[PDB]
């Protein structure tokens, strides 16, 4: 029998070969390769494949699946490939080919009466997007958050709180303690980090020992070499990141003395453009070394015309300045340079920076990491051309080197790779379905540890689950007590072994970092470059080995205005 | 065509049928209004109502069940009561029975 | 009025169409939200008129033309579906391609 | 003393002879009997009844109702009578005449300090509905359910996935598990079907191990003979029910091979009348068997202008089917006719049919299971006149006749009649308050286990709860461990045994089912008919003893555009 | 080095001598203390002072604050004065001077790496508000009422129904246990109240000992001389207090009878001016009483142009009267009365009433005890002029009477007042953070027993939480295991003693109830006035010590229309 | 604008009557929901304009007749009742027998 690409493509998902547009850019995939048997893919419907004897088989529940994604498109960093997902005990189990290999050939994921099935044809599937620069300044970020495809949020703060306004800290074990209970009520994966500036090494050790993964230098509460030192060496000892956020008024120092205090210890630098905050005006210098692991926050990303005059008030009401204060408006201006912002992009496209992530209400969009990322990458393409690495008439290398970008490398950077992060086999099945037209701006299905969190809801009375008006509401996965069994709490490995998870009581599952301390700019996924960059101290200009580095303004954006109502 | 409209059949309702009664002459000797309620035991109602207390014990007013009757200052008039019902047992009020009777 | 979630849920979609409603007005190209929600309000109107499932999924092809809205939004837009209280109850209203 | 009718009605809500139009339709109820002792009515507030020694007497709390519902029309399959009901520990303690027994004649119902009042003079109480055909896409359908009057509802599912989509299935024993678990946090009584398509019995067992009261035969996941066989084998172990779902295409055989396959086993068929599902065109004759309990879906209830237009579509989303492929839209088409349509309005009339159901956002309307119930109710009436079975000038008849199949029947049906379906004594309290004018369509107050879940409430702020706008808000019984004490979760007697309950930490009251295997047509309230019915193989006239049965479709209803906003 | 005070005002917020408008009323306050050290205040941000050796030391945890609130502006029945606030475990550690011991001079407050900080300069701070006459009509009164500035709710109910929509009574163990466990699900501390009304005191104990930390006498259950006898004898038995709305239609007695019966003991009166409930027109006459603690509810409050015909109906529907009869619209219309509700106002301004409440969905506002307060307090200024009490050119003096009636004077009436009630040390955190010009309209933060639990939040997507739209919404502290651990379920020493908790496993912080029986007028702060008043029986003229008290109806008041969007 | 609970809810009863507001205009007769906000909403805005409520109590019986509602409407509605922020703070406005 034989059947045409075209129709084939329409019932079962594009193929080896086949391209799709993402969403309403330029970037082009191309299916790299299909792990089906044709004319054995798997079918859910009346007079489908999936049914008794035939593609489903008479397994107990021990061997077969819970879950199976079939004909998915997945796009990750290792490839753009056409398969069936199994999903067991909320993990990933294989990427392969399903169904009963009583009459089927090459069976992988065994289907049964245990199986559910969540039909991927034509659609895209990718991991749950990590952002490591959540301010906790409300707890409705982390639905916003679920709904644009980030199932894992990092960061710190205690609630629209001055402090928690201007950094990513949740100060001390009682706000540690009572963020970490709080946890428990929200629908994606949390990690927090601690008030990392103190000279004094037992009050950080305190805060590790309490819960926090993580400790946050920031210079509104003073980032001094002092403080720096004593957080890296508590760091080193405990197995836990640091995320710099540096001294913009060159105050204690210029970047040199921080890079110097830092020794050459691995150290996460937020914003590492300067616009969030950074030593003025080359704090983005710092993408040339090893140890630092260099991300962006999402307002300057990517650069368009209305980017610059939109900064200036952002910044001031974030971090408490006033504008009736000469220095204060002066150190603001400082922050916000042509120069780096259009440079910025470009390193992004060339590999130089490894991360993308919000910075919550705090100067970053919760709900745009994703969104903005591509469109960065878009930019770029319609900028630069293809990338060198490319092969084929596709964008796919771009793609893998882009969406390492808020996956795979925001886990390894904090030592949570080991959990999620990617869709490879034994990570917790944290799982975005997006259809082709609306990718990275609006997905189809959140899947938070093998159960639908949030998606898309038409009327609830209506006699099919599509009818007008549609909008995301919280499914069963986002649901009390198996939400707790479908989230997990980041714990140091010091507050595990303490038993802060009994103390507090906390339900959700409990994981625990590790190798944070390890990892270096080499480990970066498609994104280790270490340019030999350096800053004009006068024009601001950026140049890699002489060479200038700028880009031009966008004027109009895709993913944008084509649909939002707002 | 009114939504959920009763069709009542006409007639009456006898209430109390088969318990004593009595008609007593009550006045309000007090300043101020008393309003008193079909199931209060009239014995023990405002002390400022004069009446022959004696014959009201254990009984209540013979009127619909959750309406009243209400004396201005000064007001004379004849009231029909009925007798309780059960165990007879009188408890609350003023706190002049507290037992049965 | 004692409303029913479901109730309150269409105020959602009415409002939703106000928005596009007033943009269209102003000489603008709908985007994707703003054509859904007008074309849906428009067939829930209808049924509050008395007209019957098969009018409307005819009509409803007629709300809005490819000249006023973005490109690419016909194409995102295969299908509409609403449904609303019919003088005979809730009936669902499908409209096919209702962007040409 | 003497009072008149009227005034009496108005003050105590009608009596005996009284008649009351159930909304807006043309069915009259009449006061059958009324349980007071004219003058010892209790009536709450200021200077009336319910007063420390009058109508409330000094009895302790162990001696005495929680709750009483004063002056209430009650509407039940037993009958349409006057009285006070008491509520006790959750559950109805008595049907009679409320007060204190120190001062007032004939009381059964006493109140003391610890009863709580509800005056219901004016208003019909009936026991919650019971769903029996939930697809559990969203956890948004309870809340819609609650607030139509269904405080039951019994299906299956883990979400918006495909196979839920289109089948009543929660597959096997992880999701088994997190559906439970998920279940405590709704306020309605629960209980779960798992996927019974399966020739191996041990794929069973575990699901209902598991926690299972159900197991859903469904097409989609083939219904074969073989399949069929299996899953009547272990509900006959485990004492649990079976719903069915034929197979429409006759790809295994036709009505009487799957009948066959049945082999006079108990079994409850959803869809009887086939456009939701089943052997085309004549599994409605399922019917005319003593061990078929049948039951209707909603969108094909009651026989409309629109109805035929609105459904092809709806079945195509549902079930996953493609309109460019021709065998699809065949099998469609197949599934909708005229004939059987029409013909399903009398036989529900004549109680052939025994229950009604939604099939929840897949060919079925959450909200509207009761509505569309009194809407076949109203329209038979004014098409076939009254019921033989009739007596007096009233609707008294076909009224319990109708309202025995969204309560006691599907209660019956699935085993749970012991716990709820009726306002019997010591079954949970699971009532429905209704104003005549509203009656079927938005209750005054809905109750469960007792406590108040949700009503309509104004005004938050206001002096008063009636101030507009008033709308469904959720109350103190659907609040967090209140919630718990309320609510039931069903689960098969084997699953009670092998402890789930405490190993899924379910907070919820636990309830098991029993006599699933025994029930039979002769058993269903006032709906036992089993007619010799026959359908044209070519014209699909059905015939009931060579009679052809049929109706006429409505241009409008009742209970529709006087009530609803959209 | 030198500043001016304008500056400094506008940098720190204003000190000793400055005045500030209480929102849009006449009323001004004048700060009366600071207790900084000019130069050296702390302020939070970038290059601010709450840096690593600077204004932050180098102590652990357990010798620092968790958090401080800088430079606020305390309005307390204390003193008005300008402090910095440390919270340490929940509770309010110290008022004083914040900052590093190590530099800086005068630290009372020590600031180091486990403090969050919450910048108060420019605003004004107060202790949550307490309101004791609260109807358990909806929950979702406790979010209304948390929004307005209230965070303590002490009152009864099960839910709308008929007994609560009349009266604050939470009747019997049943309801009473269901309601405990419900309160662990509001972000405010409750207390509950049951049913006082009855003549065997068992069936009191036994309501005492299930939880309610008072009991409700009121006329719609009968409030008759044996009845609150036997109610006060248990209260002074158990310590719990007796809530009264007396007996209105005088059918047991007149307002004599009913003091007579109380005999001395401590009791708290309920509207005391008599619209809500009350002897009929005299109960206003028992705030000459040494034992009676008179409060007012919030619609009479204060007397404007519309208060006369808003409230004939709003009566009738409270308490479940009938229009049509008499006798019914004779009783509701003998309790409004524009003599007793002109004087209530003034009665208030002299302090011979001592605490204001809502009376919520029952003939009250739930959002407006703090407003009317206030309103009140403008409106007797513009007509009386200063308090004999004042000092200086403010109205300092009145700002502490009027703020003493719903803070700390419910607290010490209801047995409270050691948890909360006041800004005084060792107190439960509850905080609310007001801006001048929308002082007890809508407040910038509610804190919640050291966790921020309600504010103004803008866009969550937006890149600060500043953008519109701006509205009230839940934060971390009102979300699952936070909220149990920032909230209060208060308990009568009996049920505590009896593991009420642990039996119902309440999972809140609990706090018992004591000094219910030994509180009296004198003990009312800055209310303890004992006047020689009269009501004239036919004119109802209310008379003190022979003179008129009157006042005049409002046209237009402050915090209304120029707040409100409805 | 630091919206609560209160304004927000109250932002409902606008948009049903606005759904309402059209309908009349179509020339149709309202239905129970229709009706009540209609009505509710005139009442509110007469409080926004500083009408009395002795005022509004009146002009509110006189805002839909039972020409303009569909049967058995005006029996459904026996009076309306709706709070609003008066020039004197809030206020209950009750309107018995609002369609004659
Ligand atoms: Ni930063
Ligand atoms: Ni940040
Ligand atoms: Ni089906
Ligand atoms: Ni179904
Ligand atoms: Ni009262
Ligand atoms: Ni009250």
């Amino acid at each position: 029998s034989n059947i045409s690409r075209q129709a084939y493509a329409d019932m079962f998902g594009p193929t080896v070969g086949d391209k799709v547009r993402l969403a309403d850019t330029e970037l082009w995939i191309e299916v790299e390769d299909d792990l089906t048997t044709y004319g054995e893919e798997v079918k859910f419907g009346g007079g489908k494949v999936i049914r008794d004897g035939m593609g489903q088989g008479q397994m107990l529940a021990a061997d077969c699946v819970d879950l199976v994604l079939t004909n998915a498109l997945i796009v990750d960093h290792w490839g753009i490939v056409k398969a069936d997902i199994g999903v067991k005990d909320g993990r990933i189990f294989a990427i392969g080919k399903a169904g009963n290999p009583d009459i089927q050939p090459n069976v992988t994921i065994p289907i049964g009466a245990a199986t559910e099935v969540i039909a991927a044809e034509g659609k895209i599937v990718t991991a749950g997007g990590i952002d490591t620069h959540i301010h906790w300044i409300c707890p409705q970020q982390a639905e916003e958050a679920l709904v644009s495809g980030v199932t894992t949020m990092v960061g710190g703060g205690t609630g629209p709180a001055a402090g928690t306004h201007a950094t990513t800290c949740t100060p001390g074990p009682w706000y540690i303690s009572r963020m970490l209970q709080a946890a428990d009520s929200l629908p994606v994966n949390i990690g927090l980090l601690g008030k990392g500036n103190v000279s004094q090494p037992d009050a950080l050790r305190e805060q590790v020992a309490a819960g926090v993964i993580g400790l946050k230098i920031n210079e509104d509460w003073g980032a001094t070499p002092a403080a720096i030192d004593c957080a890296l060496t508590v760091a080193d000892e405990m197995d836990i990141q640091v995320a710099l956020h540096s001294d913009t008024l060159n105050e204690s120092g210029f970047v040199e003395d921080t890079l110097a205090a830092i020794g050459g210890r691995t150290i996460h630098t937020f914003h590492t453009e300067g616009a969030g905050g950074g030593h003025a005006p080359d704090i983005i210098t710092a993408c040339a070394h090893p140890n630092i692991l260099p991300s962006s926050t999402n307002p300057t990303l990517p650069y368009t015309l209305n980017t610059i005059d939109e900064h200036l008030d952002m910044l001031m009401v974030c971090h408490h300045l006033d504008p009736d204060i000469a220095e204060d408006v002066a150190f603001a201006e400082s922050r916000i340079r042509r120069e780096t912002i259009a440079a910025e992009d470009v390193l992004h496209d060339l590999g130089a920076f490894s991360l993308t992530s919000s910075d919550s209400q705090a100067m970053g969009r919760v709900g745009e990491v994703i969104l903005r990322t591509w469109q960065v990458a878009h930019r770029m393409k319609v900028q630069r051309g293809a990338l060198a690495e490319e092969t084929g008439d596709n964008d796919n290398f771009r793609v893998k080197r882009y969406i390492a970008k808020y996956t795979i490398n925001p886990a390894l950077t904090h030592g949570i790779a080991h959990e999620v992060g990617s869709i490879e086999v034994g990570k917790l099945a944290d799982l975005v379905v997006w259809s082709p037209a609306f990718f990275g701006v609006k997905p189809a299905t959140v899947i938070k540890g093998g159960m639908i969190a949030i998606a898309p809801m038409g009327d609830i009375n209506a006699s099919i689950p599509t009818p007008q008006p549609v909008h995301y509401r919280p499914m069963f996965g986002a649901l009390g007590s198996a939400r707790h069994h479908c989230r997990l709490t980041f714990l140091s490995q010091a507050a595990a072994a303490n038993g802060v998870a009994e103390r507090l009581n906390l339900r959700s599952a409990i994981a625990v970092v590790k190798g944070c301390r390890t990892v270096q700019k080499a480990d970066m996924v498609h994104n280790s470059l270490q340019p030999n960059i350096t800053v004009d101290a006068q024009t601001y200009e950026v140049r890699v080995d002489g060479e200038l580095i700028t880009s031009e303004p966008a004027d109009v954006l895709p993913m944008a205005q084509r649909y939002f109502l707002f | 065509m009114i939504p959920g409209e009763y069709h009542v059949k006409p007639g009456q309702i006898a209430l109390n049928t088969g318990r004593a009664t009595c008609r007593v002459v009550v006045e309000n000797h007090g300043d101020r209004p008393i309003q008193v309620g079909s199931h209060y035991h009239f014995a023990e109602v405002n002390p400022a109502l004069k009446f022959d207390r004696q014959q009201a014990a254990g009984y209540r007013l013979n009127i619909p069940a959750g309406t009243a009757v209400r004396f201005e200052p000064g007001q004379k008039r004849e009231v029909e009561l009925v007798a309780f019902a059960g165990h007879r047992a009188v408890f609350g009020f003023r706190g002049e029975v507290m037992g049965p009777l | 009025m004692e409303l029913t979630p479901r109730e309150k849920d269409k105020l959602l979609l009415f409002t939703a169409a106000l928005v596009a409603e007033r943009r269209l007005a102003r000489g603008l190209k709908l985007n994707y939200p703003e054509s859904v929600a007008l074309i849906s309000a428009f067939i829930m109107e209808g049924a509050r008129d008395g007209k019957s499932v098969a009018s409307l999924m005819e009509e409803g092809r007629h709300v809005l033309t490819r000249e006023q809205v973005m490109e690419g939004v016909p194409e995102m837009i295969p299908d509409i579906q609403v449904e609303a209280t019919f003088p005979d109850g809730s009936k669902l209203v499908t409209v096919h391609n209702p962007i040409i």
